[PDB]
């Protein structure tokens, strides 16, 4: 997973 | 005054028990230095298709006497495209027995994520917009800010100890640092963004060769793997033996042979003499079907996730805008001092 841009 | 909170190693993520509401409804939520909002799964949420979003606790606002609606919509989209939507509210949040009142959180009623997320990054990175970039709510005090404001910690700071790859639990300490859990000295690195907890990464040594970088890297507890700009990831991939596979139309991932030699290490050089060494087994991720992802993937955002962070002790200081790092020492010994 890849949590904020 | 520091607050130690156990991190559950779930596999792809690290989570903690956080109680919400007057009735202390236990949520098990991802601890995320890469986002800044705390959202919980509503008990009546409509999970995304195929998503089991309620097995890690749910929140029922109506059984909390202290819950207040703010009357604004919440929408967040994470770097992998995961999304949550709901509404903003405020309630009591309790972390290892320490309660903060009136904390702004989102009550999420639709999500593609398996559990709620406790974002602890900079308030400037809060997801305060709709999907078009139109603002729906002001920036606000997120959990670490409120812990400081209510006198629970002195400084908006926290130490991250994900612990070893085989560990079942690690620790995050709000407002403190455990000086037993690293070798050498903690080296303070300036944070290179006012929105993201990024420090300058000078170089990566992979398979013995240095690859010059020089740009910021996000130290993200909420990312599983490591992400580099496409051209740089491709140079590393060529050296490592990883292969970019189009797994579905316009969807690409690096795979690596599951039998690849992982005896070596990958070394990350930062400012002020700091170095973190990562065992190469962190770059072979078993999919469970005889194939393996590489632990580096391409992105337009540079991220050092859990496969890196397990090997560092980090003290994030959001007031000083520094992240202090040292090679981790795995020990149950503790020497916790307040920050």
């Amino acid at each position: 997973v890849v949590f904020a841009f | 005054d520091s607050i130690s909170l156990s991190l559950i190693n779930e596999g792809p993520s690290y989570a903690s028990k956080v109680s919400v509401g007057s009735n202390k409804q236990q949520q098990t939520v991802i601890i995320d230095t890469g986002s800044s909002d705390f959202w919980v799964v509503d008990s009546n949420a409509q999970c995304g298709k195929g998503v089991d979003c309620k097995s890690s606790g749910t929140f029922t606002p109506s059984s909390s006497s202290s819950y207040k609606n703010l009357g604004a919509a919440f929408t967040i989209r994470y770097g992998d495209g995961s999304t949550s939507q709901g509404t903003w509210g405020k309630d009591t949040v309790t972390i290892n027995g320490v309660s903060i009142t009136g904390q702004q959180i989102a009550d999420v009623t639709q999500t593609s994520v398996d559990q709620g997320i406790l974002g602890i990054g900079y308030t400037s990175n809060e997801a305060v917009y709709d999907t078009s970039g139109r603002q729906t709510t002001p920036n606000y005090d997120n959990v670490p800010v409120t812990l400081k404001k209510q006198g629970k910690i002195r400084t908006n700071a926290y130490s991250l100890y994900l612990n070893s790859p085989s560990a079942e639990t690690g620790t995050i300490i709000f407002g403190g640092v455990d000086n037993a859990k690293y070798s050498g000295k903690l080296v303070a690195e300036q944070v290179t963004s006012s929105q993201a907890l990024t420090i300058s990464l000078a170089s990566v040594n992979l398979k013995g060769s240095s690859f010059s970088f020089g740009d910021g890297a996000l130290l993200d507890s909420g990312t599983t793997l490591t992400y580099f700009p496409s051209d740089f990831a491709a140079q590393l991939a060529d050296k490592a033996g990883a292969r970019l596979v189009q797994v579905a139309r316009d969807q690409y991932l690096y795979f690596i042979d599951c039998n690849t030699d992982t005896s070596g290490t990958t070394v990350f050089n930062f400012g002020n003499g700091a170095k973190i060494t990562v065992p190469n087994t962190e770059y072979v991720y078993q999919n469970g079907d005889g194939t393996c992802l590489w632990g580096i993937q391409p992105s337009d955002d540079t991220i050092l996730g859990d496969n890196f962070l397990r090997h560092a002790y980090l003290l994030y200081n959001l007031d000083a805008n520094t992240i202090s790092i040292a090679q981790v020492k795995y020990t149950t010994d503790s020497s916790i001092s307040a920050v």
